[PDB]
């Protein structure tokens, strides 16, 4: 049942994305 | 002539005030003994305690108010969710630390004691310590969930 | 309507009382913010307000347009 | 910080300097008007941008202008 | 002329307020305003409610400066007083801010040199396009 | 049929306001007064009060009577 | 019935245009703010002096016009 | 010191100042240069302490102003009584109150309005009133239109006396500042003189006119046959046949040994099964206790005989470890600042109006008031708004005091101090409670909506699923049920029928009152009330506490009480002023009161009001759907708004079409407010520039230079129309619904 791509888009991608953005945003070169 | 309410540490030009809920001997004793405030202890060590307590506690709300039980045999599985939330949280902590503290940097806590005893360097609050704290928070978080769940299997408690 | 009717000075003064709270709360002031919390700017408010007003506008009528039609066809 | 300029249209009334809440402007000798003085913005780093200065200028068009620029802690009026 | 220096002078009688200094004072900056009082008097605190001036030299630490001028301005009128305020920083260096040039800013002083004044006054500034791509800005000219 | 019509009329509407947004932006960022001296574009600004007041009259005329007739009925 | 709604439509068009072109033609300045250029397309205002100048920027009448365009469509 | 009457001789009386607009202000008496002048003239008209700084003059202005107010109220009462005499069917209604609709306004036959003169019964054409005056008049024993006509003249005469007094006490004999300040005196009189004698006086008319006449009306005798009230005073025989205790004179009262007066005075409690109103025998008795109580209370404060209390003494002696020397200096503040007094009085008078509404619906005082749902819904809703507004006004003047009269160097308080010295702790906490209440009241609804829409009714917060039974209110409810005989042996029946349990009262075919059920639906709405109220409190208290200073604006007090802002600096400082907090609080009061009166309207129709036949079968108006459908926002949209709004949108051609017109009419001005609330005067002033150009072109530009509304006025105009529009909509909606269905 491919409909299990939903969580990946639904949650995993968002979590990774958020974490990454958060890090990039708080970075101090 | 005796007022109970006083400026903080005797300094009226600084933020806070002194009240029975802030500087009572009972409140002071209690807060100084939480795992968080044991400045002199391993951060990792301090964390695990927080995880264990918090983990254990989280199982209750998930299981009892969960869609899966509510008369539905799923039951104690909820606890599993709780095991999922301590993962989310761990992630956040790891993030907070990574972003906050840098590797080379030193502690950012405050070295002066309330009484001015300059004598005290302190804490985690460093890239190294925080990682330890979260790392321990996790281990404790998972273990907390498991033991509550473990009790759930054995049963006997009045609520569930 | 909140962003469009209430303006900034009110929220700025509210947040700075919350800035006080966080620093004076035990166990919570172990965690410090890296970005200073402030009220949304004057223009930003009108943008955020308008977006809500517009999103609501479009989503409300669309819910009505489709349902009333497709319910009857 | 914000940008604040003055123009030879200034008449030396000195009102803005009196109006400013953060001591940004001051008066300096000049010879372009009967008052023989003109405003100056030597400390634009402390300005907040409330425009109380502008609100107090009687020139036809403001002789003191405040161009809101990059935001700093000082300009954002933060006590924290 | 050199500014005054301080500091070991006492501070006014107050009971404590929530409007007081915060972490910003510890890690960014904080300000001090100082004055001489003829009598022991009562005044309204910008941050808090009510405080008592102490006769003789007085020292007050406030966050933000504007608080310093607001109180100081009140000190000048209301009661007649002479005041000064400095910027503390956290290292320990201090910086004299106001008055900063002998006299107050309202009064013209010869020592002062102009900053940010355009001799072509008016709104004779050029259109934005003219400076387009030139880091400049029309007013800066 | 209902969906598609409503879809495009809102798209068209949003697009129309944007068209009248970059028009202003042009006047501020790119418009060169000397290089457009006395041409049709410049004359617009030259009699801008006349343009605006009549648009105001047309809006007031339509508004007063369309509402007026609706309320009467 | 078709007659009346069309005038409503006419009302909607004229007002939204009135807002937008008043915004465009006043982007570079007015009597209240002769130098509205130098400040750009989008700025919060010009303070409470000279009577008060909220929503005086060309960005802000766009902001106003969207409401009317939403009403029109 | 010794308290006495102090006045001064004539202080001018001429039309000279009528001819000079804005004379009261030195800035505005010079005339207009712009159109702003005109608005300022009306906005500073009543700002007396802004006119002069002398406290004596301000006090004299507000004293005559109160006479002016009373004059209007007396003129207003004169009309209601007059209209009940010339243009009403009160005499018709007096025979058949249960079927005939009360009406007291006839419309002229011009342009087609005569349609509004509908079938109100009694062979009469007019507009149904919901003021409630018919039930007051019947309760006072008013029989004929002659008596209403005499009261009309009496009120009008009083209106003249009030108006004359105001002139006399400002232009002829003006009270001195020392006279106004005698607060120990004034409280003694208002406690004993106004309230004590006032309640005593009405207890008399009741036990001589109301109680005798009402008994005749209930016996079923024709109103025209009933002897006039004065036939009861003269011939005691009539008032002896009924209520035989009158056989004796002052005895037993004079000989004590109370009482054989239990005959016309009792602690019966409950509700009259024939009139649906509170027992008149209880109400008369009630006013007897109130009189004496206030007469006793009127002798606490010391005046000119050394016996009593100095209020200044009482306050100073109330100081604790936690509070300092607090309460000291409050007497000098409250005797020196009008705004300080007005804030307390508004807060309390406003709070009183709110408890009045909740008390008049659950304990119907006037005969045939309960089953007239049209009036009860109107009375409750009316007082809720009046009380609601007055409370917001308390915040305004509390703020004004902080800005204008607050001086630590002259009139320190210590209690007011400390509060300012931790104002961030109070506001930050009140901030938190609101967020907690928002989530835990409204969030529960959104939860319910989502679960229902997903087809999971068992995952909702409801009586049939996850229950939130309000047990604390239920336990109390049960306690008042078991109150008579057990707790209060003197009480025969319950306090209210909402606590009855197994008791019901009906008049005609309609239900007067019955035990009101409480469930999860009632739990959710009450926390919504707890939520909305706090947020209103937050906005207003924040405005008062931070009125003078702030970390953002150290010298906000210098900018005044009513200013637009302090510029776009510091990120922007719009609506920092205390005025703008009152302005913001106004919307939230509206938000709170609106969900309160919706809570009332639905609960009453669904669970209380309805038809009852002689088999016991009760059929409620909306049929008890409150429990299962008020727990969802879609339910409120559908089963409440959509369903019940059908009467007002189907009222064209009917007698209720004016409500149909006001329904749309109010939607209009509400949306109209949004133009002012979402925009700024910068745009409008520039638009006016192009329009001013056109007039100059045709040589028709006015000297009074047109200007856009001030920043503050734009907010004043906006919130005013937002309130007028929103409230008037619900008004038209309520009245059409309850008149048609009820
Ligand atoms: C597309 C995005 C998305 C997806 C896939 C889900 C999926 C789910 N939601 Mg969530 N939710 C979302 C968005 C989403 N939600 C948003 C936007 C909101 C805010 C309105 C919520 C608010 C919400 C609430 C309040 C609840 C849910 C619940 C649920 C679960 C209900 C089904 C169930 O009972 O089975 C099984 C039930 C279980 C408890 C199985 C547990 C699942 C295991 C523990 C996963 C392990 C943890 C995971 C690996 C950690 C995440 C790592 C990742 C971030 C990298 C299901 C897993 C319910 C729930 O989870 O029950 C407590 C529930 O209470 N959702
Ligand atoms: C009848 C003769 C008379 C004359 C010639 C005056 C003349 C004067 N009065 Mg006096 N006054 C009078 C009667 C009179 N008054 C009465 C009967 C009262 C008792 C209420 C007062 C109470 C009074 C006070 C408290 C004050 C004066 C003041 C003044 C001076 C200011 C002039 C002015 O603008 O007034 C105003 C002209 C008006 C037309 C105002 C009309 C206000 C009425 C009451 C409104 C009625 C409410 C209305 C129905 C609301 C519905 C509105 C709706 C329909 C839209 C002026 C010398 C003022 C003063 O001394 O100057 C500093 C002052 O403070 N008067
Ligand atoms: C339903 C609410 C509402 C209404 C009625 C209006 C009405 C109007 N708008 Mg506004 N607008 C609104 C909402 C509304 N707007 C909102 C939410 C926004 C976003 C902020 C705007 C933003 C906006 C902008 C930027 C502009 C307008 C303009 C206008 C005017 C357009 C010309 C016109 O119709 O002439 C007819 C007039 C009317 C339809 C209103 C008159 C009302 C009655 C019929 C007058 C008669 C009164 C009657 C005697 C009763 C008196 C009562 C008594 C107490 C005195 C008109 C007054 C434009 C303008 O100023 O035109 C030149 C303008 O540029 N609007
Ligand atoms: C205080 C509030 C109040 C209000 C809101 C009204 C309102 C009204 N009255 Mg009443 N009236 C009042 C007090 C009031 N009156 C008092 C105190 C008296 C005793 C003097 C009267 C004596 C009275 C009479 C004799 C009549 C009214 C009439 C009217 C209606 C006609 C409107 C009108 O006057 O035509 C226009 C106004 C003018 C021509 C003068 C301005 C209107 C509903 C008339 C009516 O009901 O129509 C059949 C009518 O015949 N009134
Ligand atoms: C014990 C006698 C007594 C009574 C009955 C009153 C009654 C009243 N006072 Mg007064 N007062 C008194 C003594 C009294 N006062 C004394 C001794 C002082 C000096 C300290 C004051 C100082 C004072 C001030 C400053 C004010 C009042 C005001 C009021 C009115 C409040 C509004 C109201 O209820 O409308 C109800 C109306 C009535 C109940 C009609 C009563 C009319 C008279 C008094 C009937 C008396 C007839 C008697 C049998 C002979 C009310 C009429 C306020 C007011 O509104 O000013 C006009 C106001 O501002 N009073
Ligand atoms: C509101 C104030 C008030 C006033 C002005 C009066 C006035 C009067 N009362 Mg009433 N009375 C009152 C309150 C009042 N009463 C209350 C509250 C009670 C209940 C405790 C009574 C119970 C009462 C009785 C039993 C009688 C009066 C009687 C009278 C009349 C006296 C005749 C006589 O001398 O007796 C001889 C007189 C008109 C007498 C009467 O009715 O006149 C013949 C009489 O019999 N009163
Ligand atoms: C005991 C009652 C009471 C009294 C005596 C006062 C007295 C005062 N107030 Mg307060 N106020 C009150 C209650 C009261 N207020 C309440 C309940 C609120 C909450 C809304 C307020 C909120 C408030 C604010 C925000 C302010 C005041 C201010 C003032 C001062 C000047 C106001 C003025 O000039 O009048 C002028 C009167 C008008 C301009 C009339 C305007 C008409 C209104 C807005 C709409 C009426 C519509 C009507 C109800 C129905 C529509 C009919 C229409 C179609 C014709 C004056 C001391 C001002 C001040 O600065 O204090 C020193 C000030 O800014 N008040
Ligand atoms: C319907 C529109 C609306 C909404 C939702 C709000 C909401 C709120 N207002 Mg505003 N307000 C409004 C209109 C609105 N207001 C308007 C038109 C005005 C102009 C007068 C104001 C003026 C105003 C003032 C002056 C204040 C507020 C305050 C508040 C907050 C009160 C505290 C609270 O309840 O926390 C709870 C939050 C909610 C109940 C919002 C709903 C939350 C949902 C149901 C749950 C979360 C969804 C989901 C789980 C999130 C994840 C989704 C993910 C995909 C991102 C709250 C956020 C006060 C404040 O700041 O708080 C202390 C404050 O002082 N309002
Ligand atoms: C805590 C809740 C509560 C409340 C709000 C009340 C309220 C009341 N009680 Mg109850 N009472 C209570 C608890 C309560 N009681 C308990 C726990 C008991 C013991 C089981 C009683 C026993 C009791 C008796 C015997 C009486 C009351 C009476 C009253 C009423 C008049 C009281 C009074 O002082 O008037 C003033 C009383 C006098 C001036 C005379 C003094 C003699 C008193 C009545 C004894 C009043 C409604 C009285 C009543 O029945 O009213 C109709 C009454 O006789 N109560
Ligand atoms: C039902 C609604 C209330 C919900 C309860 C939770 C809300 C609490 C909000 C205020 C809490 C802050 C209390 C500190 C404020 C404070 O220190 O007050 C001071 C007071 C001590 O009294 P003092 O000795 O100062 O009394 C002398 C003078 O105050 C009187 O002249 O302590 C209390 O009020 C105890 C009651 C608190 C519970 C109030 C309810």
């Amino acid at each position: 049942l491919p409909s299990l791509f939903v969580p990946l888009v639904g949650l995993l991608f968002p979590a990774v994305a958020m974490a990454s953005l958060f890090l990039h945003v708080e970075k101090r070169l | 002539t005796y007022q109970v309410v006083q400026p903080i540490n005797g300094d009226p030009f600084i933020g806070s005030l002194e009240t029975p809920v802030t500087s009572s001997p009972l409140v002071a004793w209690y807060l100084s003994n939480l795992p968080g405030y044991r400045t002199a202890v391993n951060p990792l060590l301090r964390g695990i305690e927080v995880g264990l307590a918090h983990g254990f506690f989280l199982v209750g709300p998930f299981v009892k108010a969960g869609p899966l039980r509510n008369t539905e045999i799923a039951g104690q599985a909820g606890s599993l969710a709780a095991a999922g939330l301590v993962v989310i949280l761990s992630i956040c902590l790891t993030i907070y630390g990574i972003s906050s503290f840098n590797e080379g940097d030193p502690s950012t806590a405050p070295s002066l004691t309330l009484t001015g005893r300059k004598k005290q360097p302190d804490q985690l609050q460093t890239a190294d310590g925080w990682a330890k704290f979260t790392g321990g928070f996790f281990f404790g978080g998972i273990s907390g969930v498991i033991w509550a769940f473990f009790l759930l299997y054995v049963l006997d408690l009045p609520y569930y | 309507f909140m962003f469009l009717i209430s303006w900034r000075g009110y929220w700025q003064e509210l947040i700075e009382t919350l800035a006080w709270a966080h620093e004076r709360t035990p166990l919570a002031n172990l965690i410090r913010w890296r970005d200073k919390p402030v009220a949304l700017s004057i223009v930003q408010a009108r943008l955020v307000g308008l977006v809500h007003f517009s999103v609501g506008y479009i989503f409300t009528y669309a819910a009505f347009l489709i349902a009333s039609t497709s319910g009857k066809f | 910080s914000h940008s604040v300029k003055i123009y030879d249209t200034c008449i030396g009334c000195t009102q803005c300097v009196r109006a400013c809440p953060t001591d940004v402007l001051e008066m300096i000798p000049w010879g372009g008007c009967k008052a023989k003085q003109i405003a100056s913005a030597p400390r634009t780093e402390d300005c907040v941008g409330c425009k109380r200065c502008e609100s107090a200028c009687p020139t036809d068009f403001l002789s003191v202008r405040v161009y809101l620029w990059h935001e700093t802690t000082r300009s954002m009026g933060l006590a924290y | 002329t050199p500014p005054e220096l301080d500091p070991n002078t006492p501070s006014p009688i107050f009971g404590g307020s929530t409007g007081g200094l915060l972490r910003k004072a510890q890690v960014e900056e904080f300000y001090v305003i100082t004055w001489e009082s003829p009598k022991e008097q009562i005044f309204e605190m910008p941050t808090g409610g009510a405080a008592i001036m102490r006769e003789g030299p007085n020292l007050l630490k406030l966050a933000r400066k504007e608080q310093c001028l607001a109180l100081g301005t009140r000190l000048r009128s209301k009661y007649k007083i002479k005041y000064q305020f400095y910027r503390v920083f956290p290292s320990g260096e201090v910086q004299y801010l106001h008055p900063k040039d002998g006299v107050y800013p309202e009064k013209v002083n010869p020592g002062r040199q102009g900053v940010g004044v355009n001799f072509r006054s008016i709104g004779k500034n050029v259109s934005p396009i003219e400076v387009k791509f030139t880091g400049k800005q029309p007013y800066d000219l | 049929q209902a969906a598609l019509y409503t879809h495009h009329q809102y798209i068209a509407g949003f697009i129309m306001t944007g068209a009248f947004a970059h028009g202003p932006i042009f006047f501020i960022r790119d418009y060169n007064p000397e290089q457009n001296a006395d041409n049709v574009l410049a004359r617009m600004l030259e009699h801008k009060e006349a343009i605006i007041s009549h648009l105001s009259w047309a809006s007031l005329f339509l508004g007063f009577h369309t509402l007026g007739l609706y309320v009467h009925n | 019935g078709d007659f009346l709604v069309h005038h409503a439509i006419a009302l909607g068009l004229h007002t939204t245009t009135l807002i937008l072109v008043k915004g465009a033609l006043d982007a570079r300045g007015s009597k209240l703010m002769p130098d509205k250029k130098d400040f750009g397309y989008s700025f919060p205002c010009d303070g409470p002096g000279r009577g008060g100048t909220c929503d005086i920027s060309a960005w802000d009448d766009f902001y106003l016009a969207v409401f009317w365009m939403l009403n029109t469509i | 010191e010794v308290k006495i009457i102090l006045d001064r001789d004539p202080i001018k009386t001429s039309f000279e100042q009528w001819a000079k607009p804005g004379h009261f202000s030195r800035t505005i008496a010079k005339g207009p240069d712009t159109t702003t002048w005109i608005w300022n003239l009306h906005a500073d008209a009543h700002d007396f302490d802004s006119h002069t700084s002398d406290l004596e003059e301000i006090s004299r202005k507000v004293f005559s102003a109160h006479f002016g107010q009373l004059s209007i109220i007396f003129l207003w009462l004169s009309g209601m009584y007059f209209h009940g005499a010339r243009f009403s069917n009160y005499e018709a209604w007096l025979n058949d109150p249960t079927h005939i609709r009360p009406s007291a306004q006839v419309v002229w036959p011009i342009v087609g309005q005569e349609i509004l003169n509908g079938d109100v019964g009694g062979g009469f054409r007019g507009i149904q009133i919901t003021s409630g005056f018919f039930q007051i008049w019947r309760a006072s024993g008013i029989t004929s239109e002659l008596q209403l006509y005499c009261t009309a003249i009496g009120a009008l005469v009083f209106a003249g006396l009030m108006l004359f007094a105001g002139w006399f006490h400002y232009h002829k004999a003006a009270p001195k500042l020392a006279w106004f300040q005698d607060v120990e005196s004034m409280l003694n009189h208002h406690l004993a003189g106004l309230l004590g004698l006032g309640s005593l006086s009405w207890a008399g008319h009741q036990v001589h006119v109301s109680l005798p006449i009402n008994q005749f009306l209930n016996a079923g005798v024709d109103p025209k046959e009933i002897p006039l009230p004065h036939e009861f005073i003269l011939n005691r025989d009539l008032l002896a046949q009924l209520y035989p205790s009158f056989a004796e004179g002052a005895t037993p009262f004079f000989t004590l040994n109370w009482s054989k007066y239990a005959d016309f005075l009792t602690f019966r409690g409950g509700l009259d099964p024939l009139t649906g109103g509170l027992w008149l025998t209880d109400i008369a008795h009630h006013h007897l206790a109130i009189a004496i109580l206030f007469l006793i209370a009127g002798h606490m404060y010391r005046t000119n005989w050394g016996i009593g209390h100095g209020i200044k003494d009482i306050l100073e002696a109330h100081k604790g470890p936690f509070t300092g020397q607090g309460h000291k200096g409050l007497y000098e503040i409250l005797t020196t600042s009008w705004h300080a007094q007005l804030s307390i009085n508004l807060a309390m008078l406003g709070s009183l109006t709110i408890v009045v509404a909740q008390h008049m619906y659950s304990m119907p005082p006037y005969p045939y008031l309960a089953t007239d749902y049209a009036t009860q819904l109107s009375l409750f809703t009316h007082h809720m708004w009046i009380g609601g507004f007055l409370i917001v006004g308390a915040a305004a003047h509390a703020a004004i005091f902080m800005v204008r009269d607050y001086d630590p160097t002259t009139r320190y308080n210590d209690l007011l101090d400390r509060v300012l010295r931790h104002r961030d702790a109070i506001i930050s906490h009140l901030n938190w409670v609101c967020i907690f209440l928002g989530f835990h009241s409204f969030g529960l609804y959104i939860h319910n909506d989502t679960m229902s829409a997903l087809g999971r009714p068992q995952d909702m917060f409801s009586d049939t699923a996850i229950q939130l039974q309000p047990v604390f209110a239920q336990w109390i409810q049960n306690t008042h049920a078991l109150a008579p005989g057990t707790t209060a042996p003197g009480a025969t029946a319950s306090t209210s029928l909402t606590w009855g349990g197994g008791d019901l009262v009906a008049v005609g075919n309609k239900v007067a009152l019955l035990p009101i059920p409480l469930g999860t639906a009632d739990f959710l709405v009450h926390h919504i009330h707890a939520f909305t109220i706090h947020v209103t409190v937050l906005i207003l208290l924040k405005g008062v506490l931070f009125a003078r200073s702030s970390r953002l604006i150290p010298d906000k007090a210098n900018l005044g009480f009513r200013f637009p802002c302090d510029g776009p600096g510091r990120g922007g400082t719009c609506q920092v002023s205390a005025w703008d907090h009152v302005f913001l609080g106004l919307f939230w009061m509206y938000n709170s009161i609106s969900v309160v009166i919706f809570h009332f309207s639905w609960k009453m129709q669904s669970d209380v009001w309805g038809t009852i036949n002689d088999q016991g079968v009760v059929t409620h108006i909306t049929t008890g759907n409150f429990a299962q459908s008020s727990i969802t926002i879609n339910g409120w949209l559908r089963d409440f708004l959509w369903a019940q709004a059908s009467q007002v949108i189907q009222s064209y051609g009917s007698s209720l079409s004016a409500y149909g017109l006001f329904f749309l009419g109010a939607h209009f001005v509400w949306a109209f407010s949004l133009m002012f609330l979402f925009s700024g005067r910068g745009y409008w002033q520039e638009l006016i520039e192009s329009i001013v150009w056109a007039h100059n072109k045709l040589k028709v530009a006015p000297a009074t230079q047109p200007r856009a509304l001030s920043i503050v006025q734009g907010r004043a105009v906006g919130v005013t129309h937002y309130l007028l529009g929103g409230i008037a909509t619900t008004w038209a909606f309520f009245l059409a619904r309850i008149i048609a269905v009820g």
